[PDB]
């Protein structure tokens, strides 16, 4: 239903060791399209998915030249950065920033981003009118007025809602065998002796797209919370990803415990149990 | 498609 | 200044069945500053032309990368993966385990 | 059904300014009953909760003389890891340490914890079987090896096994009233206009305990993810706890989102509208 | 070494009604070394004899601090919450929003 | 009731 295109932007200072990197990355939902980095042995933009693989050359040429341009203005934006805050010259420091367009449940827009970071800390953000901002301290508000100046929200909302949604809802088209057909989790349930008395029961789903999951463990039908362990959901490295959830029990009582499975790939939520 | 060249900070 | 250990997993692609083709994962993230140097170890030697993910972040603004070779399980082969970065005094190694 | 008893010790060298600072604090569940604090005016053990304030002095007595031989004791580990890490003498240091007792669905010993980080990041842990360590480094294994000799897994598999599970028992029936009885949700939905045609629903839930609570949103009765924030779930300050779930959607189709709330306090999960 | 910067969320212990008494609450939650400053503020200035929870911590060993106040809201006085840390270069001031 | 005091690091 929803969808999402987002770019992700880090640049990097690194003193007396040359200027700063800029890598670029872009996305439709969780799954990869384009990258971009200052530092590769030939710096260009690269398609990293099948269904931008046929945009021709023009378009490949046009993506490359904008990220050259804007490596160097996050250069100069971390310049900027540094005298605002009075910092030393020799330090390294890190400017992020993350855009883009969320199409909603009716495939219209429903949100769009333009956030950043400086050394891992907000900054600066478009708030979700497209029309203000939310600037972290007084040097975020020195950005924030020349930007006003420069009306860059109206700009911004420009992009977000035309050549955004535009472009996103090409590539869903595009690739919608891969990114329109949610891949519903492959479970199993594994089982490992921790004493003379207890065990643990490890819930797993394989092998799913998108990354949006839910695993819990019940006990009679009811929730069990306190000594259950989740794992950070992890891509598999094909285009899927991976996670489970696991909880120590007494033994014996491992039948009475479920496993309860929630994706987009499921026509309704998963119940589980033990095999043994 | 990427945006056409941010301001700088 | 920001200053996040990362999380580390190690992991295959697929279920590991011994001597049938595979990848070696290894999954960093939550970290902050963005440097940070990832290995993947065969028997406790480097694994050499190991790929990586391109640098990106999380909403939180930390980093994450996916370093990853391919392999084929066998009865006593072991694989870890070895990380370092400013947080960490010595580099750490998080053995793989076939069942997390 | 589940039940724990838990302690947090926070150790902080300050070179130049002092000897470290030792802070203890213990919880049964989410329910604070005890205190003590190396720089405070008069550094005693101190109640937190009324079922603890009928003990006796005997007993305060006897916590208060644990906790400062504890704060010495942290004092000396924290001289140890500076050793350990070859660390300058004027640099701070933070030493935490959180242990503990988890009672199952059936009320018995169900995991026991021991498990310590210094500056910030795990050192050493006792695992799951009460029996083997976990140590990050080099430095925790001169720990562990310390430990081993002393037989500390043994020493505190009996504490957790024996101490800790009978005076949770006894917290657990002197405030049975407010630690066995969780407190459902006061919830409500609120309305905001982002734009000419969007609006913020905010599903709120207040008043709750334990703080244990999941919210989500629905649209038609599919769940909304890619567009929805919550906020950490905070303390209210009178022992109960509040969450929100946000959703922006387009304007005219409020009426077609839910909000799911899962709290143990409930019967069963509720189901939340706006209501215009 | 770890350095995180603190999570701050400012609101009432009850929904807030004009001319019923409260409490005004400060939350500072996932920060990383302990030392921390927080103040509650009327109309721009400091108040007095704010009260603080124990100092605790999270699973992943981040900090939190409870700081709250009595207050009875009223339609114009405006409060807010400003926190210093190792992290922040500068004060960050948070306003209390009744709805948040 | 906490742990009588535990053995430094």
């Amino acid at each position: 239903c929803s969808h999402s295109m987002r770019y992700f932007y880090t640049a990097v200072s690194r003193p007396g060791r040359g200027e700063p990197r800029f890598i670029a990355v872009g996305y439709v939902d969780d799954t990869q399209f384009v990258r971009f980095d200052s530092d590769a042995a030939s710096p260009r933009g690269e398609p990293r998915a099948p269904w931008v693989e046929q945009e021709g050359p023009e378009y490949w040429d046009r993506e490359t030249q904008k990220y050259k341009r804007q490596a160097q203005a996050d250069r100069v934006s971390l310049r900027n950065l540094r005298g605002y805050y009075n910092q030393s010259e020799a330090g390294s420091h890190t400017l992020q920033r993350m855009y883009g367009c969320d199409l909603g449940p009716d495939g219209r827009l429903l949100r769009g981003y333009d956030q950043s970071a400086y050394d891992g800390k907000d900054y600066i953000a478009l708030n979700e009118d497209l029309r203000s901002w939310t600037a972290a301290d007084t040097a975020a508000q020195i950005t924030q007025r020349k930007w006003e100046a420069a009306r860059e929200a109206e700009q911004w909302r420009a992009y977000l809602e035309g050549t955004c949604v535009e472009w996103l809802r090409r590539y869903l088209e595009n690739g919608k065998e891969t990114l329109q057909r949610a891949e519903h989790p492959k479970t199993h349930v594994t089982h490992h002796p921790v004493s003379d008395h207890e065990a643990t029961l490890r819930c797993w789903a394989l092998g799913f797209y998108p990354a949006e999951i839910t695993l819990t463990w019940q006990r009679d039908g009811e929730d069990q919370t306190q000594d259950t362990e989740l794992v950070e959901t992890r891509p598999a490295g094909d285009g899927t990803f991976q996670k489970w959830a696991a909880v120590v029990v007494p033994s014996g009582e491992e039948q009475r415990y479920t496993c309860h499975v929630q994706h987009e790939g499921l026509p309704e939520p998963l119940t589980l149990r033990w095999e043994p | 498609k990427a945006y056409n060249v941010t301001q700088a900070f | 200044m920001i200053q996040r250990t990362p999380k580390i997993q190690v992991y295959s692609r697929h279920p590991a069945e011994n001597g049938k083709s595979n990848f070696l994962n290894c999954y960093v993230s939550g970290f902050h500053p963005s440097d940070i140097e990832v290995d993947l170890l065969k028997n406790g030697e480097r694994i050499e032309k190991v790929e990586h993910s391109d640098l990106s972040f999380s909403k939180d603004w930390s980093f994450y990368l996916l370093y990853y070779t391919e392999f084929t399980p066998t009865e006593k082969d072991e694989y870890a993966c070895r990380v370092n970065h400013v947080t960490l005094s010595q580099p750490k190694i998080v053995k793989w385990d076939r069942d997390m």
